[PDB]
């Protein structure tokens, strides 16, 4: 055990569990011979790139699962949400860290994976004849996130049973509590909009339900801490 | 508390159909298999059906497989048992039971209080009550003979419950395809006939209630 | 098609002594379970997997058996246990046993006999029922005979027994002789004599028809 | 590795998440058969949930060694042993724990290791079948994987008396497929 | 922790607790200059020699103790019981492994020792005047084993308090759970009958009774896994 | 200055069906708590932090809500739940809700009407009260009119209602017409007619003053 | 058990002062904050004050801040509430509650059984009891009208409790700044008038107890 | 539940011998030491013997060491106490107690309900019951003087329990080596003498039961 720091942010975390570098690539920058070599894109290092610790969600027996969108989650938050908004283009890598705090008397298993272009699909009326498009509160939940309503198909008509095909990591209470994931910038373009397009979405679902005997804390706090890697911006407004 | 409370039943003529239901309370219903069991007039216990934790499988015994069908709706925590082509051998008291898992086998933890099913062709008949006084000592035993009613049960109350401490109620006996019971009460000679003693016979099947003052013969 | 036979059907303990009820099977069985049923109430859970006790059950109850013969043992017996105990099998067709009526033993009690002429209300209807009450006796076994004008009769005799009293632990009995009006006024003396393991000679209550 | 829905029994819409995990409990006595399934990637049942299964569907033939991994998700305080046995194609599901104990088996103590991976030596969907009037290149190699409670589920006061397990499967590097065959129940609607 | 394999048998066991090599000797084979140098005794290696995992016995508060006989236990079991039966002579060494699975909230202590020529003695009527000889179900219990009825004298008129004089090992729940013992072939002859003579008997008795508070699993599974070492056979039938 | 309005004020469930009571707030609120109050007894604790249940509470009770509209749901309903349920807020001025009278529904019962002439003890004091008892009726809603010598009166009519009976689940009512001695002996016929959802025509009990 | 039992109260004239106290039992008193709540005639609940776990802070609502003062003495586990310059709007039933901590807010676990406060200017008046017999069937409903008393409550017992099973007690209604209630009893025609029926009216405020034999008119 | 229920006792003449027994239930008997204690007519408590968890050691006090002997049979969970050469000072009520272990000392957790021992030379005597009526107001206090019986106890029931709410039973007082008690009952003047009041005196030692109608003097 030891604590790492990035500016004014200091998190207490375990030595170095197995990290998952999504798709074997490290969030790097973008060279000079690109599309916009004129408007030299300024790369934040100071405060912009540090440890943000989102409002902890409480695991319950009945919990269905949660998901956040990127970069949406942060475009609201602090000095990073500052850049994302008053800037024309954005490319950024991510270090995501998820941890639970539970006694050796709780049981559960959370799959934690990242899914590019996570496009939500609602119920469509029920009988299948209403072309209802997911709201804005469902498409970009912010930093509070949003709860799945049909985990089995990941609110989008896809088996979750196959989500492992994405950069994932498991959190089995009886073995580990913290899971870490490095995500590179993934998109069909070098740069893009930070407010219109959500390159990906963080998924965390209880595959084995939370359980405990009466008397033990009934809710397990899940704490998501995340940090931007090699983040770049272009065209101030 | 875990509560199984069932509903339905009564008199049905043979060949008719009926549906029984049981309501659950105080346990997660979907995670359990649920069975019905019937008890013939307080003696023999016979399994009649089970249902899996979800829809899954149903299981029946060879006396019933064909006429009964057990179902559940895991939104209101309630078992169902429809019985079609009901026969005379189906008269009994039906309990809903919860089936838990043990090392290898199964076991029925809690039983409801049951509904009663009487499959029969006769009419519903109000009872006749006749006083039982004597045509010589310090204790008086009076009675009340209530004869020839159907179905069961009936209720005999003595002076509206005041005499419950010295009352024997003797089971109804079937003959003439009508039931006949007796009831005795014991009273100190200080109370009778100086004070009114009265038996009260209530027969809810017909909504008939008759009162008999025991008058000295 | 797997039958369970329970012996004995009825039992009586002192109390303070042991009690051994048996469930025998027609074929070899894996485990056996036991229930309890007091009167007016449904069956309660008692023993499972042969030897494990349900939460409530006193520690004085025991369970054993292997193969085809299993048994529930109680030592020692207390007046609160009196119920009917069923066994059950879970291997094929889920069968129940016949049960065992466990009862409290007490000192013998001779009955308190009461005779009742028919009612002057039933007779106006073409019927006459003569009733006899034997109240508060022990043990339960009893013979009662009706002696009309010196004969004896068995036709139309209805006999009912109570369950054991929750206070003195006796039983009661009613005997009804259902005749016709004409058959009733055919004789003069009706008599119910109760024979028991308590007294040496019957207990006779009598009345002559020509008095009321 | 994809989640294998071994517990493919509940269909009730809101219990579909239950197919992903099956459980073990105190109530189960020593020797009892916990669960069973075949090594039939392409055929109906459990494998349909795995990605492997879905890909086998776009092909006619295949063969290679498989690999199932089990994950115990119970309380950390629980311990016990599970016997996991594989009965090659043809061999009938072992009568009891002991007979399965003689076959290729693995004693799993989730008191020591929370995970365990079993390898299926070989499966080959090569034997052709022309049943109804529709020819289907079927298995027959339905290898079987049984799982028995070697010991019972043991736990101290304070820990839940039930825990679930997750099956994850994939194929070894020696896997292969032949004959593209587009087939699907899901198609683009009008 | 790690898992060892011998053919088609794979057991999950702890790294390498202290093993007890009975009498300081290792189960070895028997040279050519013996009694039967003609009928060259075939030594099984393939399937015959592997991990057999006997029907787990359940420890209880009231448990008196258990014992199995050798080679009896296996002459019924599998391809080894195959050789033992349809063969005239037998000599074999043994690796015995005994393990319990209990929460840190159970308590107990099982002495586990091996005793050559374990000759059972019944009660003898009670008063001492009946010359009743132990049955066949008591002399050779098989793979289910058999329960002691007078542990204190080891159903044979000998103090158990002195059983430690035999190859033994302790299993104190609050320290270890697995005990291992290597047994060499011990007999007054090079070879012998596998069905008539039981060279020894495995003994496992609760010296400190099992205990726990209401609510914890009431029975502790004891799992005996054993493997034949340098086993030989002669004269097929 | 943060008000909580609860709807409805009075409710009736079958029972065996669900029950949804609502607490609406005038401004956005962080959490809501619920109490219970049966008659003669103080408020008991029920739900806190909107969805957490107090130790005793059956699992059939539920809690939800967000922002300004919160609700307590019961499925299914049982005769033991009938009480008044209050909500409460903890953000600023600790305010309570108005409550919701939850009650048992049953088959309709027409009243058993009883009329009583004034007492020959009150009249010796310059007063005369005519009283009417409507006993054991359902539902609770009722109109009753007094008809003196063919007129109708509303002055000095006092009407009282019971809480729902713990046995048959009916209500009872008393109607008292408080007049003067002289005003009483001014007329001849006093009559109380009770109109209800049970019968088609009123239930009339009458008496003429010049008879006692 | 956790027990909150409070004392004090009664009738007070407006302008007078009063002090209420509550006694604790079966929990460590000092570690909890404690509040009073009042209930207007069985309808409206209004918070009136809280006190911190120790001396610390007191908190009051804007209807009372100025006249009431809440205190505690953490040696005898007892709350205090003195109320000065009491007004007519202060009439109600006052409960002492314990305040526990939840995730963010607070909640009142246990409530005492309350004391009753009536702030009022009229006199204490014994009630007048008048019989209610009828000037024709098999059930008899008799009554007892007890009129013009203050304050509340009064008690109506029938033959000293024997008739409790068929008794309705109708809430007292205020007019003339005096209270008036009624009470009915049901009796089988076998009992009356063959046997004495008598209503018993006890008014503890004045220590007045009156008996009325219902005699047939 | 842990239950200690003991048996034996009654009247014994001095010099005779007796044996008392206690039956255990709901705890492992062998693992505990067990003692007897006696209580003189509801005042003084005196230890009389203990027995070790198994056979082991017995321990006695210096008032009894020589005549009493405590034993146990750990197959039926039952203590025994034989008392030989019983004296007049041995009359008392004997409880069986379980002895648990504390930090250093011992303590008696559960006590049985006791048996009663009366060592005495007189005869068993049925009691004489005499009515107590008065040779003027609204309440009537009647009595029943039951004199000169032995041993104790006796039982006084009033109209078979109906009057239990206004009954005082005054302890029996010993003089003439016979016991004498009194019993009073209170009754409203509405009930007496309009209705029979009767005291019922049952003396089980002799199986004598006497009834006294209180008639107005």
């Amino acid at each position: 055990v030891a604590q790492l720091t990035i500016g004014n942010s200091t998190i207490t975390t375990q030595e170095a569990a197995n990290i998952i570098v999504g798709y074997g690539e490290w969030p790097s920058y973008c060279s000079d011979s690109d599309a916009t070599a004129v408007d030299k894109p300024t790369r934040p290092d100071v405060s912009v790139n540090r440890f943000y610790t989102l409002d902890t969600k409480l695991w319950e027996k009945s919990s269905k699962g949660w998901y956040w969108k990127f970069p949406d989650v942060l475009t609201e938050t602090g000095v990073f949400g500052q850049n994302a908004q008053f800037h024309y283009l954005y490319r950024s890598g991510f270090c995501i860290h998820v941890q639970c705090n539970a006694s050796k008397f709780h049981q559960g298993a959370l799959l934690v994976a990242v899914l590019p272009e996570y496009v939500i699909g609602t119920v469509a009326g029920g009988t299948g004849t209403e072309d209802t498009h997911p709201p804005y509160k469902q498409t970009q939940p912010g930093a509070d996130g949003f709860e799945l309503q049909h985990p089995y198909v990941l609110d989008a008509g896809i088996p979750i049973s196959q989500l492992t095909v994405c950069p994932h990591q498991w959190i089995n209470l009886r073995t580990n509590n913290c899971a870490t994931i490095i995500v590179p910038y993934i998109n069909a373009l070098p740069f893009d909009s930070a407010l219109n397009h959500c390159n990906f979405g963080l998924l965390v679902v209880p595959i084995s339900p939370l359980d405990y005997d009466q008397g033990a804390t009934p809710v397990i706090p899940i704490t998501i801490t995340l940090a931007p890697m090699c983040s770049e911006f272009a065209g101030l407004r | 508390e875990v509560k199984l409370v069932e509903s339905g039943g009564g008199s049905v003529k043979p060949g008719g159909s009926l549906k029984l239901s049981c309501a659950a309370s105080g346990f997660s219903f979907s995670t359990y298999g649920m069975s019905w069991v019937r008890q013939t007039p307080e003696k023999r216990l016979e399994w009649v059906a089970t249902i899996s934790g979800g829809g899954g499988y149903t299981y029946y015994p060879d006396s019933v497989k064909g006429r009964f069908t057990i179902s559940r709706d895991n939104a209101r925590n309630i078992l169902y048992l429809q019985m079609s082509s009901l026969r005379s051998g189906d008269t009994a008291m039906y309990y809903c039971a919860r089936r838990v898992t043990t090392v290898a086998e199964y076991y029925f933890d809690y039983w409801g209080q049951g509904t009663t099913l009487t499959v029969s062709s006769p009419k519903t008949t109000p009872p006749s009550v006749y006083p039982l006084a004597p045509a010589t000592n310090s204790m008086v035993t009076l009675g009340c003979l209530v004869k020839g009613y159907f179905p069961e049960p009936v209720t005999v109350t003595w002076n509206s419950g005041s005499l419950s401490s010295g009352v024997h109620t003797f089971p109804a006996v079937l003959q003439s395809d009508l039931y006949t019971l007796s009831s005795s009460v014991t009273v100190p000679s200080s109370t009778w006939p100086s004070e009114t003693v009265t038996c009260n016979v209530a027969h809810p099947a017909s909504s008939t209630k008759v009162d008999k003052k025991i008058v000295p013969r | 098609d797997i039958v369970l036979t329970q012996s004995p059907a009825i039992m009586s303990a002192s109390p303070g002594e042991k009690v051994t009820m048996t469930c025998s099977a027609s074929s070899s069985v894996s485990y056996i379970h036991w229930y309890q049923q007091k009167s007016g109430t449904s069956p309660k859970r008692w023993i499972y997997d042969t030897s494990r006790l349900a939460f409530g059950v006193p520690g004085r109850f025991s369970g054993s058996g292997s193969g085809t013969s299993y048994s529930l043992t109680i030592s020692s017996m207390e007046a609160e246990d009196a119920a009917t105990y069923y066994c059950q099998q879970w291997s094929s067709n889920y069968t129940f046993g016949g049960g065992t009526n466990l009862e409290i033993k007490r000192a013998d009690a001779a009955p308190t006999v009461s005779i009742f002429p028919p009612s002057s209300e039933q007779l106006t209807s073409g019927g006459a029922s003569v009733v006899c009450f034997l109240n508060n006796f022990y043990p339960k076994d009893i013979n009662v005979k009706w002696k009309i004008d010196g004969s004896e009769r068995q036709n139309g005799v209805l006999n009912s027994w109570t369950d054991q009293d929750s206070k003195d632990s006796t039983y009661s009995m009613s005997s009804t002789l259902t005749l016709t009006k004409d058959e009733y006024e055919r004789h003069n003396s009706y008599t119910c004599e109760a024979t028991h393991k308590t007294s040496t000679s019957p207990i006779v209550k009598s009345f002559n028809r020509n008095e009321c | 590795e994809t989640i294998l829905e071994v517990n493919n029994v509940p269909t009730n819409a809101t219990s579909l998440m239950e197919r992903l995990r099956f459980p073990v409990s105190a109530q189960a006595g020593k020797g009892e058969l916990c669960a069973v399934f075949r090594a039939d990637p392409g055929r109906n049942g459990p494998w349909q949930s795995t990605l492997l299964g879905q890909l086998c569907g776009y092909y006619t033939q295949w063969s290679g060694s498989l690999e199932v991994t089990f994950m115990f998700t119970g309380s950390f305080m629980a311990t016990g042993k599970m016997l996991i046995a594989y009965t090659p194609p043809g061999g009938p599901l072992p009568k009891d724990r002991a007979t399965a104990m003689l076959g290729t088996h693995v004693i799993w103590d989730f008191g020591l290791q929370s995970s365990v991976t079993l390898v299926i030596p070989w499966i080959s969907n090569t034997h052709y079948r022309a049943h109804a009037r529709d020819g289907v290149f079927d298995y027959y190699t339905t290898g079987l994987v049984s799982i028995w409670y070697q010991t019972n589920y043991v736990v101290p006061i304070g820990a839940p008396n039930t825990a679930y397990i997750i099956a994850l499967a994939a194929a070894q590097k020696n896997f292969t497929m032949k004959l593209c065959k587009d087939a699907s129940d899901i198609l683009q609607t009008g």
